[PDB]
């Protein structure tokens, strides 16, 4: 809250799950999935006690979901369904959530780096127009994990359910011709996950189906170390099957999949996708740096989003980029190896770092007004007044 | 399917295909046909010169050379009659068949014709069931190459039919235990009160071998039958052509119905060691009753 009563909001708003609260908080003061469901019948599934409306949004939607057909209103950071998304932003803004008057308050929204322009004008449009706030920001998601960190130098590899991307900034000044965008995240892991339960006799096919196998991918799944010795050990000994119980009752059980699902982050190639792993692009977003920023890039890679979340996986990062700098940078010199001093900050709350960092910039401005973008100047404007964030568009 | 058949499946199917669509009228369409056979034969039923109304059954034996013989081919001249024709370049043997001259009854013709392998050897084999029934000794003894790296010797007496199986096996496996198949053969002669002397060796080669270029070596076995004239006569030498003829065969695939055999007594035996192995989990206190396909129960 500023020095006017008007509550700062933070936003996060991610494709795979929202995550709001207030500026200054230390911790998000809701986290729920952003998914858009509606009732239908099912000839397998029977409830005739629980009062299901015509639309229910978030994390009832998520927990009531045997008995809806759900849909994301985001994919890959981009708006598929703006209707859906209009749902969802009056479920946040509404009594059953963040209570606020959104006539008297401002936001603090994200976007993920190179999405279109026509994204992000029209949210804006949307926060103006429908809801019409008093001040809309759209600040940069790597930024904003750099803020919440408390660093000024690092290279953000931010890897959410719907898209990863790497962005290093330098001393504060943001270098945008490095910054990469890879396609394979959570849901690209769950779809992977869904192919190989498939392989083993099991049917995913429903809207509901899907949060169920992406429960199983974040409480089994890991990604694995020495890829060589997880595949000895999926091959010749029994000690990575895993039974996980379905909410219907079902007992699957889940073997090798459980390091094969999450390593189409290394080996995109897995999932049909011809590119390089999260450890080569960031490997090669480094090496596409000056010289006089590799050696300090390489000491503060932060990690963020959710789907950093495998167990092994800063580990693996780290062993990865060691075997690059060894063979294409020393040439192959072992005895240099041990000079590389690599650090990746895995903070243990990196699973909301956008939205703490949000926090702490929206703290830091909410008392200017050549920081936010006021209705006043939307109103005389338009979509003109993005202008005032450092993105030209007229 | 214990003992193995003589008459070719493919030769029938195909010939009685062709006999039925010529008998209701049809116009006749190409055909191109090749295929194989135990002991390296080759078959190939095609017609002569794209000519589609006469299809010419050709074969490639092993035997290339004792076929070739004066008076080998009394008995498939005998059985095939005009059939038999000049053979097809690369082949063997070759019968012709002429859609539009078929005498009635086609089942016998094709009878005939599927057991065009079968009749090839028993040619020329009653060489020497006639030089032994007409009563002379010291008569022709050959060494039927029937297989590439084994052999059959043959021998005709005054009195008895030799025959000398030179035999020896591929696959390690397969030699490992057929040492064991070929070591219990001489118990077989306790199922019948009439059953031809069998002699097995592996030690040393008969005395039979000693003036012949039949394949010995310390890798191979040999299988001697000594058939008298209760076997050789004219009335049970049918039977006996087809078992001297198809008895390595029957071996081979015998042996290579051993492993699925025990495959079973194996599985059983993995069951038996997973019920001694099931006493160390501990029973649970309770269990969730649920249903066919596994859900929870939902009742009671
Ligand atoms: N512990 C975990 N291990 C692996 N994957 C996870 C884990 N937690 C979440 N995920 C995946 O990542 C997504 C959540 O990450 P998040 O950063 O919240 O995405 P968003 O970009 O929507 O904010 C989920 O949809 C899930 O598929
Ligand atoms: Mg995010």
């Amino acid at each position: 809250m500023d020095s006017q009563g008007r509550k700062v909001v933070v936003c996060d708003n991610g494709t795979g799950f929202v995550k709001c609260g207030y500026a200054g908080s230390n911790f998000p003061e809701h986290i729920f999935p952003a998914l858009v469901g509606r009732p239908i019948i099912r000839s397998t599934t029977k409830v005739g006690n629980i009062e299901i409306k015509d639309l229910m949004v978030g994390d009832e939607a998520s927990e009531l979901r045997s008995m809806l057909e759900v849909n994301y209103p985001m994919e890959n950071g981009i708006v598929r369904n703006w209707d859906d998304m209009k749902h969802l932003w009056d479920y946040t803004f509404g009594p059953e959530k963040l209570n606020i008057d959104t006539r008297n308050c401002k936001i603090l929204l994200t976007e993920p780096p190179m999405n279109p322009t026509k994204n992000r004008e029209k949210i804006v449009e949307v926060m103006f127009e429908t809801y019409q706030f008093s001040g809309v920001y759209v600040a940069i998601q790597a930024v904003l994990t750099l803020y919440a960190q408390g660093l000024l130098t690092g290279v953000v590899v931010d890897s959410g359910d719907g898209v990863t991307h790497i962005c290093p900034v330098y001393e504060g000044f943001s270098l945008p011709h490095l910054t990469r965008r890879l396609d394979i995240a959570g849901r690209d892991i769950t779809r992977y996950l869904i192919k190989l339960l498939l392989l083993r006799g099991y049917a995913f096919n429903h809207s509901a189906d899907f949060e169920t196998v992406r429960m199983i991918k974040e409480k089994l799944c890991y990604v694995g170390y020495n890829i060589e010795q997880e595949q000895k050990l999926a091959l010749e000994t029994t000690v990575l099957v895993e039974s996980y119980t379905l909410p219907d009752g079902r007992i699957i059980k889940v073997g090798g999949e459980r390091f094969e699902a999450p390593e189409a982050l290394f080996q995109p190639h897995l999932i049909n996708v011809e590119g390089v792993g999260v450890a080569e692009l960031l490997f090669n977003t480094i090496q596409a740096a000056d010289i006089d920023t590799r050696s300090e890039f390489y000491k503060h890679i932060v990690l963020s989003g959710g789907s950093t979340m495998y167990p092994g996986l800063p580990s693996r990062l780290e062993r990865e980029l060691k075997q690059l700098y060894l063979e294409r940078v020393l040439k192959g010199d072992v005895e240099k190896l041990s000079k590389f001093k690599i650090r990746i900050e895995d903070p243990p709350r990196r699973k909301h770092m956008v939205f703490l960092g949000g926090a702490v910039l929206a703290d830091i401005m909410k008392d200017k007004d050549n920081f936010w973008m006021t209705r006043q100047e939307y109103q005389e404007k338009g979509v003109r007044v993005l202008e005032k964030l450092g993105v030209t568009v007229r | 399917m214990i003992l193995l058949e003589v008459n070719n499946r493919i030769i029938e199917e195909t010939l009685a295909l062709k006999f039925e669509n010529a008998a209701a009228g049809n116009k006749p369409e190409a055909v191109e046909v090749t295929f194989a056979d135990f002991d390296g034969v080759l078959y190939h039923i095609s017609n002569p010169n794209g000519d589609k109304t006469k299809v010419m059954v050709s074969i490639s034996l092993k035997f290339y050379k004792e076929l070739q013989a004066h008076g080998a081919d009394e008995l498939l001249k005998r059985v095939y009659g005009s059939f038999l024709v000049n053979p097809e370049s690369g082949y063997n043997v070759s019968l012709l068949y002429d859609l539009e001259n078929l005498p009635a009854s086609k089942d016998s013709i094709v009878h005939q014709a599927g057991m065009l392998k079968r009749n090839c050897f028993a040619s020329v084999f009653e060489k020497y069931f006639q030089f032994q029934e007409e009563g002379k000794e010291g008569e022709n003894r050959a060494v039927i190459h029937y297989r590439d790296d084994e052999t059959m010797y043959v021998e005709s007496k005054k009195d008895r039919v030799t025959v000398v199986f030179s035999t020896v096996f591929k696959d390690d496996d397969d030699v490992v235990i057929g040492k064991v198949f070929m070591q219990e053969f001489k118990e077989g002669r306790r199922a019948s009160h009439t059953a031809p002397q069998v002699l097995f060796s592996h030690r040393e080669p008969p005395l039979e071998l000693k003036d012949t270029d039949a394949a010995v070596g310390d890798n191979i076995g040999y299988i001697t039958f000594v058939l008298f004239p209760r076997h050789t006569n004219a009335s049970a030498r049918d039977n006996t052509i087809n078992l001297i003829h198809t008895f390595r065969d029957y071996l081979h695939y015998h042996i290579k119905c051993s492993k699925a055999y025990i495959h079973t007594r194996m599985r059983a035996k993995t069951s038996d060691f997973l019920k001694v192995l099931n006493r160390a989990r501990p029973d649970a206190e309770k269990k969730e009753m649920k249903t066919i396909t596994g859900k929870t129960f939902s009742s009671r």
